[PDB]
């Protein structure tokens, strides 16, 4: 053996909306996303 | 480990809010403490740098 | 969440499965309580409160 290392895999529920803003001016936009209800980001479920 | 309140006078503290029209903020007479106030019905996202 | 619970589903039932809908159906002559419960999910621990 020349090394050992340890990935923690969590397997976990449902969905929520996410945005860093919830106000918009007339004529402005905001990009919304889904995130999981534990915290599951589109990086790991979005595929 | 937390810093002691007496060291926060050395820090550049910057609060961040999305909707200040629903929830307002001021800093208090302690640099470590801020006073929030609700102004109208809604929901607001908050952080501090 | 808002979720609903009948004291006798055989006098008054909910038109669901997972019973978030608040729609109900009267099945017999009788008297019943429907308890509604409002609950927040903690987004950091998953705890319902």
């Amino acid at each position: 053996i020349i090394g050992e290392d340890k990935l923690m895999v969590y397997v976990k529920t449902g969905i929520r909306i996410h945005s860093s803003i919830n106000k918009i001016l007339v004529g402005n936009e905001a990009k919304l996303r889904v995130v999981g209800a534990n915290g599951e980001t589109p990086f790991t479920y979005g595929t | 480990q937390q810093f002691d309140s007496t060291q926060y006078q050395y820090m550049n503290i910057i609060p961040h809010i999305d909707n200040p029209n629903v929830l307002s903020m001021t800093q208090s007479s302690d640099s470590q403490v801020f006073t929030l106030k609700g102004l109208d019905q809604g929901l607001v996202t908050l952080s501090v740098t | 969440d808002v979720s609903f619970v009948s004291s006798d589903p055989s006098i008054v039932n909910l038109s669901g499965r997972e019973d978030l809908v608040g729609e109900l159906v009267a099945l017999k002559v009788g008297e019943a309580t429907i308890k509604a419960i409002a609950q927040i999910v903690d987004p950091i621990t998953g705890k319902k409160t």
